[PDB]
RNA sequence: UUGCCGUUGCUAUGGC
């Protein structure tokens, strides 16, 4: 038979859910980022914890090491290209320092937000799954969208939206059409 | 057959080449250069700058904005004139615009005489539209300030636009106006027009972000051009499509590949404080103010940091570049840039250097796929320079001090056989800047059309 | 030490000049010092922009005396020719003010110049 | 000064000119630690062929 | 307007052919059947139209190319 | 050679 494709999970349950200033930390996250479900805060956990987790490892290293040097710098520039985290601070130590809101930060529904093409970060979500939100000269439609720092300045109104320059979407063009018979 | 055909053209051009003289071999190269987009007009070396005969011709009308010059070419492909008719066998024309809302033709055949008027016509308040409606600016003369003016290569027509939002094309011959094409826009106010180099489509920048494409003999519009991020100010057209523009604060130049409706991107990306630390004054460039196409591969564009950059297609950073081309500007003077009656603290208030700003190169002109260009401002001389055999770079061949004032458009003019040419450069001069007023004014400039004839000897 | 103090840079004037355009074109710029008297007047100026090169220099120095009054940042740029150019506005411009917006679309940047004037002040 | 008609249809145009020029004259002389009167007879002269126009 | 662009090109004299991967620009329209882009890629080869062969072409997401 | 005003020759350039 073929050979398996391999699989994995992208979150982790917590040790302890049901923590009183957990819920409310995850009420901010959700609130704040507007998240459907609680599954991707436990991602952007599940992905952080194995980012800190393998800096942690790394700094345990003695310093020189060829597998510190060279991972920790792969690492420090993945994050950085990212963008969670910033210039000035590339050593393994401040990587240790990331917070859940530095990548909640970077989804594309929130970047959408502040650029301004969205009046709410649900607005941002409707709009972005709704085919209006383009990266560059592509269309991108999942809110989870990590933006890098490049492609942050090409966010846009696609070319075939509406908004874009487009023709009006069915609504617009069935109202007019009813308003002229 | 139509070989048998292309045959006896070749036959016949070749012997006119016989009648020109190894010296055939390398012509013929030369001839088919125009098809290959590639530089073949080497002659800065053998050009004669300092024995320039230099005049400036005064004009009546003030603010003289562009200039474009018809000059008739013989087609290799069917081996007959430009001209449009046979009593136009080698006459060479000239039209000017200026803020005056008036066209002027001169013929400029004689290069050793100066530009002789022939006809004008003038616009004024009785031409503003009644109607208020975009679509419905349609009244045969201008109202407003005309900035640009085109002429045909066919010689039959020369076409110009300016603020009216309005592009009007008129009659060489009685400059009679056939056709108005109103641009339809609130802000699409006309900045540059470029002709097709033998072919009847015009390209026109306007101020609402967009290129449009027409097609004269048609009378008709075409297609819109979207990409840039601010005004077209400028644009340059080749025998081939790939028109150029540069979209002034935007800081980017851009070449449309009209067939292929593709765009590359070319942006400068320099900054001082790398050139300093290799050094170890440089003004940080702005924006983007003129692009002329040296190749159908190669362009040059101006900055208003006073830099002239080469360019080639195939790579997207600038591949080199000309700082504080024309100069710094004379610093401001210090009985006027403070009230103090002691004279050491207003030199305090020039503080050295920092104030100090370089010009702004209002002018770039190519001879087409040669290996020089002219550079102007307002320095009060006109700069002629030489591309390196490889393309790479470009070196100062000269100057010419006649031109006092803004140089709002330079062109070039060539006439004699083909191993004995004469260049003949006329560039529109005024006294403030095309697109607005904001230079001080300069001490002398007036208002002409400035003249120079250039003989080529080794 | 110089009546015009601070002076942005090459670097820093172009980001500046940069805001200024985009702000004229979205109605956001005031343009001339008596306008930018206005705006401190009714404190509704992001940060003030002058022209170092003034002719003479003193006609636009009650700016400062308002600005850090008002607690408003301000910086001078070399030239008026280029700021009236960025401005929009077909004469040179000595003084231009950037109008306070939280719901403009460039507000990004705005405060991203802000930041950095500050930082020179 | 509208109330005692310091600066005082043609004739209110020229008070609104006179005004903007004595605003700007009043600063050179207020951020000046030594005013001269040089600029304010320059700025004199150009409100007179201000007048002379009208 | 519809663009053809061949990349990747090999020439395999050992099948007698010319292989290549055809990007197609078709802003506006849904796609180009395989008719339209035999005919130009024939054109612009200078071949008959027979000895032609397109296959495997997939739209990206978004469309347009 | 200029819209206007001068100078300079019998042509060339100063100011608005
Ligand atoms: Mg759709």
């Amino acid at each position: 038979p073929r050979a398996p494709r391999t699989y994995s999970k992208t979150y982790s349950t917590p040790k302890r859910p049901y923590e009183s200033s957990r819920l409310d930390a995850e009420l901010k996250l959700a609130g704040e980022f507007g998240l459907k479900n609680k599954k991707e805060i436990y991602r952007i956990s599940f992905q952080l914890s194995k980012i800190r987790r393998a800096a942690r490892d790394l700094l345990t290293r003695d310093e020189k090491d060829p597998k510190r040097l060279f991972e920790g710098n792969a690492l420090i520039r993945r994050l950085v290209r990212v963008g969670v985290l910033s210039e000035d601070k590339k050593k393994l130590d401040y990587v240790l320092a990331l917070k859940v809101e530095d990548f909640l930060e970077r989804r594309l529904q929130t970047q959408v937000y502040k650029l301004g093409l969205a009046k709410s970060v649900h607005h941002a979500r409707v709009l972005i799954t709704q085919r209006h939100i383009a990266v560059g000269k592509q269309i991108v439609n999942i809110p989870s969208f990590m933006v890098r720092l490049d492609s942050e300045k090409h966010i846009d109104f696609a070319p075939t939206s509406p908004f874009g320059g487009a023709r009006p979407g069915r609504v617009a063009r069935r109202n007019a059409a009813r308003k002229a018979e | 057959n139509p070989a048998d055909k292309r045959r006896r053209l070749a036959k016949q051009y070749l012997e006119n080449l016989k009648s020109e003289a190894d010296i055939i071999a390398s012509r013929l190269k030369e001839d088919v250069a125009e098809q290959q987009g590639r530089v073949f007009r080497y002659f800065g070396d053998k050009l004669l700058i300092s024995e320039a005969k230099q005049s400036f011709t005064r004009v009546g009308e003030n603010n003289l904005t562009c200039i474009s010059c018809f000059q008739p070419v013989l087609n290799k492909y069917t081996f007959e004139e430009s001209s449009n008719g046979d009593k136009n066998k080698g006459r060479l024309f000239a039209y000017t615009v200026s803020k005056d809302l008036q066209l002027t033709k001169y013929d400029i055949t004689d290069f050793s005489k100066r530009p002789k008027k022939l006809k004008y016509a003038k616009g004024g308040a009785k031409y503003i539209p009644t109607s208020k409606h975009e679509y419905e600016n349609t009244t045969e003369g201008h109202y407003d300030e005309i900035l640009t003016v085109a002429a045909s290569p066919d010689g039959k027509y020369v076409v110009t636009g300016g603020r009216d939002r309005k592009l009007i094309v008129w009659s060489t011959e009685s400059l009679s106006p056939v056709k108005v094409i109103p641009t339809k826009d609130r802000r699409g106010e006309v900045l540059s027009l470029a002709f097709r180099k033998n072919s009847d489509q015009l390209y026109a920048s306007c101020a609402d972000f967009k290129i449009r494409t027409y097609s004269i003999n048609q009378f008709s519009q075409l297609e819109i051009l979207y990409g840039h991020h601010d005004i077209v100010e400028d644009i340059s057209a080749l025998a081939m499509e790939r028109c150029v523009t540069v979209g002034a604060r935007d800081r980017t130049a851009m070449l449309w590949k009209i067939p292929d409706e593709t765009r590359l991107t070319f942006r400068g990306g320099d900054e001082p404080q790398k050139l300093l630390r290799r050094w170890m004054l440089f003004f940080c460039e702005g924006s983007i103010d003129v692009v002329s196409m040296v190749d159908d591969f190669h362009f040059i564009t101006g900055s208003d940091n006073g830099n002239i950059c080469l360019w080639s297609l195939a790579k997207k950073k600038p591949i080199f570049t000309e700082r504080i081309a024309h100069g710094i500007l004379p610093e401001p003077s210090f009985n006027d840039i403070s009230g103090e009656t002691d004279e050491e603290l207003r030199k305090r208030q020039l503080q050295g250097k920092k104030l100090l700003q370089p010009f702004w190169i209002t002018s770039l002109y190519a001879i087409p796929y040669s290996n020089v260009f002219i550079s102007g401002s307002w320095s009060g001389s006109l700069k002629v320079w030489k591309i390196s055999d490889n393309l790479r770079s470009f070196e100062l061949l000269g100057e010419l001090s006649g031109a006092k004032g803004v140089v709002t458009k330079i062109q070039v003019v060539e006439s004699g056989k083909h191993g004995k040419e004469k260049f003949r450069i006329l560039a529109s001069i005024a006294k403030e800047h095309r697109l607005g007023r904001w230079i001080a004014n300069v001490s002398g400039a007036r208002n002409g059309i400035y003249s120079a004839v250039i003989d080529q000897t080794g | 030490n110089p009546k015009a103090f601070p002076l942005a840079d090459a670097a820093l004037t172009q980001q500046i000049l940069d805001v200024v355009q985009q702000a004229a074109n979205l109605r956001q710029l005031k343009k001339g010092a008596n306008e930018a008297t206005k705006t401190l007047n009714r404190g509704i100026s992001e940060f003030i922009i002058m022209a170092a090169d003034c002719e003479p220099i003193e006609i636009l120095l009650h700016l400062p005396l308002l600005c850090e009054d008002k607690n408003v940042p301000y910086v001078f740029v070399p030239s008026r020719v280029a700021l009236g150019r960025a401005c929009g506005v077909s004469r040179p411009v000595i003084a231009a003010s950037i109008t306070t917006n939280d719901a403009s679309a460039i507000k990004t940047q705005i405060y991203a110049v802000k930041d950095k004037i500050e930082t020179l002040l | 000064g509208a109330e005692k008609a310091l600066f005082r249809k043609n004739k209110g145009r020229i008070s609104r000119y006179l005004a903007n020029k004595c605003s700007m004259a009043s600063r050179i002389d207020n951020y000046s630690e030594e005013p001269s009167n040089v600029f304010g007879s320059v700025l004199k002269k150009q409100v007179e062929q201000r007048l002379e126009f009208y | 307007a519809v663009t053809i662009r061949t990349r990747k090109v090999i020439s395999n004299p050992l099948l007698a052919r010319k292989q290549f991967v055809v990007d197609v620009l078709h802003p506006n329209r849904a796609n180009v059947s395989k008719d339209e882009l035999r005919e130009k890629l024939a054109e612009v080869y200078k071949a008959e139209k027979d000895a032609v062969s397109v296959f495997g072409f997939r739209t990206q997401f978004g469309g347009g190319k």
